[PDB]
């Protein structure tokens, strides 16, 4: 199962 | 911008025996950025049917692709694999040799 | 008997060619189980291997809703680094991000992973205390200042040691007659004259599982590291690699050669000489 949040660089 | 030309290896899935069923591989790898062309060719000329691999990433972050079509090696019958990217000045054609 | 997940992201923008394009894909060791792209004609997460088709609709939907949400996210990000790099707007770019969890031969959480690339260079790692930030240049320095102020590194540590190892040790479980099974190489020595005074000896590793492998040639038992031609392992397409390497040698000298091989799937490491 994925990292569930994105975050913006 | 610093770019990466693909590694390229042509093989077969299982061991080459003339008239029978296998699969016939072309592996490009180490190659940065992503785009890339790859056809498989009989007698020179482009199959049809190819299907590849989902694209991944090495730990380097190079690209590594795996295309594949089904064939029957015969002895007279010349397969290679044909390769593009941004870093070659023209398609790099490398031939299918069965002990390699 | 060590395992380990990794979900590799590429995001490529593409001028005048619409908007970048994501793709997510997911491996445990060697094996691919799942993909999305946002290129496909109706994107969602697909399964690439036999035993996660079991999970729900549940399982495939948050999968989606997550890489969807990924998918606007790094679009925004490549915005980012362009600005940052004083890059122009005509250029191809592309981020790259590695992460997952490795486990120990007991199942324990060895260590986390979270690294990420852009045009293919080191831009931003996690560190192995999955607290901390290596940025790569000043650029790098304004996402870790980013991603300082929104708590990133404490949401994937908690990831990182919580769902990271309780999924890979679902997947491990559910495809264990193959994720948890080697392969062993099968192998032979193939010999070639050059000319007259030398000839190639070659050893073979075929069929084997997980790709990790060493092949080595040795000359009156010291290794021929130099002198040995190593192609990169491959794919053969059945879910196995394949390996060779190569040393040309004096002819007839090829007694003094040793083809040495060692896998996970080898109860006793291989000695082989070619067999006339």
């Amino acid at each position: 199962l994925p990292f569930d949040r994105t975050t913006i660089m | 911008m610093i770019q990466r030309t693909p590694k390229i290896q042509v093989y077969s899935r299982h061991p080459a025996e003339n008239g029978k069923s296998n699969f016939l591989n072309c592996y490009v790898s180490g190659f940065h950025p992503s785009d890339i062309e790859v056809d498989l060719l009989k007698n020179g000329e482009r199959i049809e049917k190819v299907e590849h691999s989902d694209l991944s990433f090495s730990k380097d972050w190079s690209f590594y692709l795996l295309y594949y079509t089904e064939f029957t090696p015969t002895e007279k019958d010349e397969y290679a694999c044909r390769v593009n990217h941004v870093t070659l000045s023209q398609p790099k054609i490398v031939k299918w040799d069965r002990d390699m | 008997g060590s395992h380990s997940m990794r979900y590799f992201y590429t995001a490529m923008s593409r001028p005048g060619r619409g908007e970048p394009r994501f793709i997510a894909v997911g491996y445990v060791d060697d094996t691919q189980f799942v993909r999305f792209d946002s290129d496909a004609a109706s994107p969602r997460t697909e399964p690439r291997a036999p035993w996660i088709e079991q999970e729900g609709p549940e399982y495939w939907d948050r999968n989606t809703q997550i890489f969807k949400t990924n998918t606007q996210t790094y679009r925004e990000s490549l915005r980012n680094l362009r600005g940052y790099y004083n890059q122009s707007e005509a250029g191809s770019h592309i981020i790259q991000r590695m992460y997952g969890c490795d486990l120990g031969p007991d199942g324990r959480l060895l260590r986390g992973h979270d690294q990420s690339a852009y045009d293919g260079k080191d831009y931003i790692a996690l560190n192995e205390d999955l607290s901390s930030w290596t940025a790569a240049d000043t650029a790098a320095q304004i996402t870790q200042r980013k991603w300082e102020a929104a708590r990133v590194a404490e949401q994937l540590r908690a990831y990182l040691e919580g769902l990271c190892v309780e999924w890979l040790r679902r997947y491990l479980e559910n495809g264990k007659e193959t994720l948890q099974r080697a392969d062993p190489p099968k192998t032979h020595v193939t010999h070639h004259p050059v000319s007259d005074h030398e000839a190639t000896l070659r050893c073979w590793a075929l069929g084997f599982y997980p790709a990790e492998i060493t092949l080595t040639w040795q000359r009156d038992g010291e290794d021929q590291t130099q002198d040995t031609e190593l192609v990169e392992t491959r794919p053969a397409g059945d879910r196995t690699f394949q390996k060779w390497a190569a040393v040309v040698v004096p002819s007839g000298e090829e007694q003094r050669y040793t083809c040495h091989v060692q896998h996970e799937g080898l109860p006793k490491p291989l000695t082989l000489r070619w067999e006339p």
